[PDB]
């Protein structure tokens, strides 16, 4: 009920390999992730997820186009992934 | 010294939809489809707007209850000439220019029809988001007589429009004091939001259901003593600093206190015994 | 290095904003929220929630690929955590 | 330059401990609830100013009056190690 | 920055059956059998679609309740000319081309018959799967005046059609915003499914009867301690790592927890004593 | 390169045992039901991170506090043999 | 009642002989099975059968055309085979 | 209830760094703060805040254009800043 | 100097005025109050509520920048506190 500021978190994709694949890749090396072009992004608070939503840019400033609160159904599957 | 800056989102869309409404209104009024080009929203002092205003031109006062103050609209002599000749069906390929000459009774009446049509259009467009009644007050010839703002340097917001009908063109402006929208300064910045249905609040409640799953780091404070950095420099490890009696412990997260508590010795650990949540209400 | 071949989880973020729960309360399910980092600045790159480096995404090979640009730089890491 | 700054008042702060805790837990908490902290009993308390690490110390009751006795000055290397957690 | 990708199955069949319905409707209307060639479904931004749109042409707004937003349809001047002359029985071997000239009252009326016939055809075709009412809103001349999408870069879906009557040919398009179908994004991807009779659900129940015969591998967890790989490297066999008290055991399969349990010593084996199934509802 | 990675937090997991079990059995299970595992009593528990095999160890109660004591580091050959089952 | 992801299995035919017939056959050797062209395919979950159904390909991606849940009658005979 | 004069305080912006950045900067050195052009100013009494309000100048004399009493909501956030 | 790198809080003020609570009582939420310092005089600069120096703001680089002009000058500091 009582209000307080809190730290949020947005995550752009997750993959699974050793750092040495990218550690060998010096600066300027482009690397892709499971993140592709079009899918929405999730929001975390203090590292705890909330909701799904795309992010756009306005006035040279990013703006999240949030969609809906993440239910435990898809929360479980994204935790599993 | 007078400075204001901001960025706006919603009134752009509001002006666009009002422009479409005004375009269809003029189309049905003059049996000819017009075209309205909305210029970039202008933020400038009142004196700058008056200087940029092409004299002669007609200015009109439209009050906006319950917000104190009156809104202003302007229309070019070219626009009124073209509109009136189209009302007469004139081609307009032999136009005339009048400067300094005040509008005749018939010309002022045609201006009255444009004024009422624009008032209705902006009324519906604005009430589509926020219900704020618009009521005409008094037309004016010279901008200095309008004297709406307290100071000429008072920064005002103006919305320019470029209106054409075929070959015939024109431009009129809608200028508003920034104090007119100062109470709604936060709202105009925010882009328009849809829904607001009953499922929108429980959607906010759904967000709250997500919110209960949150991580919070508390901060415990015992002594906040004011000293001098000279004393700090002469301080050496092993030095002792006396502290008054900490009758209670304030607990805050990132600064904001939430409760008061009492320290205690529990299971060989520094434990605190909360008293009550801090409720500022 | 006998544990070199261990997969790791990385985390890439856009930006932060100090946001009180009263704001989210009025934030609808289709609301828009900004951040602190300006557009065009390379995104910060982290692993398992631990800061690593920064990079920027580029549309290459029809997939979002992030171009690594900086190193851990522990002095800069200390400066960053000292905010 | 240095002499100019010396006679300037400054604030200081001391922290007891840290625990992970969420709004569910705090709402469940009631009057008289006991909450512990990661700071072990008898462990010296960290000393900071304006949120900036300074030193560590412990409270000693000298002449029935509470007083914090410092024990060390944080080195830059150990400060970096502490912040790298 | 604006990117969307997807693959669709059902709306192809929907467009095909609607095209057959429209073909027979035009056949009975003009006493002559037409032929409609449905083009490949187009996914593009609104600005790209507007650029590809051949000006001049008539655009029409048809709302789709209860989904917020309005649908759009277009028809070529060649199509309207050919349809109207066939209505008059004209051969069409001496055609005329009109550019920039707005449609007359009679031409707009003929467009109105095509609009109502197409609306009825698409209504029946769509309601054959999903009941979504279609209601015409307002015809439009220029695409910029339609301004349906929030941004020109907003990606929209368009369905092209090639319609001919003997030698006479033509092409018209049906374009829809992707936000119009965003709530039904999962449904349009899925191909149409038949049956749905009462025996279809017990068929699903039959699948459930098969499902009870399944193999599941549980995972038992005791400690999930965060450490450092430097510590792991300096770790050597024989090292001991302290663990907090595991008051309960979480049991999950491939990640998803199902229950909590308590460990126990049973018949010389590591056994667990379940407490209750985890129900997220 | 190696020095950069060393100061990085990582997670770890430990498993007790495995049993074949189907949804019929789990639905039949009720409150207080006892289920065993293939892990023999006293057998060292496998230790993994992020689902990746690391080592094996056993829990020892040292100073009335639970602690897992590892015993070996899995060789690549024995890891291959274990996964080839 | 509670939901969880699970591993499926589809099986394309079964035969009976020693591997040495195919072990002698090096790579690139074509070998047929009881599976012919036209008959439907069965689906297993964690190795446990469910239902009968053909499989087609769409958008360069395989798609099963499932038909009906396998009853114990034909389940027994396919186990016997 | 009983009246008494009291000392007020107005604060033009606050930043966070060491004095040596500005101690090195000799006299005549311009330095900016979080204070920008347009935002209102707060009023403190004996160092205790009251209200938010811009300040203007009239007759070569400064005049505060106070707006409203500061509520604890924004008081807490400005204390945090 | 082992504590050189310590951030500090500064305070910049316009002017003072002896103001009785009866005046604020009639002062509305949109009232205007003057000060003691004349317009154009450099603003006093303080840190953590402690007097340091004075300076004047100038519109440079689209940001309010204050131009430091004087030093602590302990004799002048004593004179100032002796008011």
């Amino acid at each position: 009920i009582m209000d307080i500021p809190v730290k949020l978190t947005v995550e752009l994709g997750r993959t699974r390999m050793t750092i040495k694949e990218l550690l060998r890749l010096t600066q300027g090396s482009v690397v892709a992730l499971d993140g592709l072009a079009g899918e929405p992004l999730d929001i975390l608070i203090n590292g705890y997820l909330i909701a799904q939503g795309e992010v756009v840019v306005v006035a040279d400033k990013y703006g999240v186009r949030i969609t809906d609160i993440i239910t435990p159904s898809e929360r479980m599957r994204r935790l599993s992934r | 010294r007078r400075v204001v800056r901001e960025r706006l989102q919603a009134l752009e869309i509001i002006n666009e939809r009002f422009a479409r409404q005004f375009r269809m209104g003029l189309f049905n009024l003059l049996r000819r489809s017009p075209d309205i080009t909305v210029g970039a929203i202008r933020i400038q002092p009142y004196h700058e707007f008056a200087r940029n205003l092409p004299v002669p031109t007609n200015l009109n006062l439209i009050h906006l209850k319950p917000l104190r103050g009156t809104g202003l609209v302007v229309f070019s002599p070219s626009l009124v000439f073209i509109a009136v000749d189209n009302l007469f069906g004139g081609d307009g390929r032999f136009p005339t220019k009048v400067e300094g000459r005040e509008f005749t009774h018939t010309e002022q009446r045609v201006i009255n029809r444009m004024l009422k049509l624009a008032l209705e259009g902006y009324s519906d467009a604005w009430k589509a988001i926020n219900p704020l009644e618009v009521e005409y007050v008094r037309s004016e010839m010279q901008v200095k007589f309008t004297n709406i703002t307290t100071s000429p340097n008072d920064i005002v917001v103006n919305t320019p429009f470029h209106v054409e009908i075929g070959n015939l063109t024109g431009e009129f402006n809608i200028c508003l004091p920034f104090s007119m929208i100062e109470p709604l300064r936060e709202l105009l910045v925010n882009p328009p939001l849809e829904n607001s249905r009953h499922e929108d609040q429980n959607w906010r409640d759904n967000l709250v259901r997500q919110v209960q799953h949150s991580e919070l780091e508390l901060v415990a404070n015992f002594a906040d003593i004011p000293l001098r950095l000279s004393q700090i420099l002469k301080l050496k490890p092993g030095d002792v600093l006396p502290i008054e009696k900490p009758d209670r412990i304030i607990a805050h997260v990132d600064g904001v206190p939430v409760l008061t508590s009492q320290y205690g010795t529990v299971n060989g650990q520094y434990a605190l015994r909360v008293e009550h949540l801090i409720n500022p209400i």
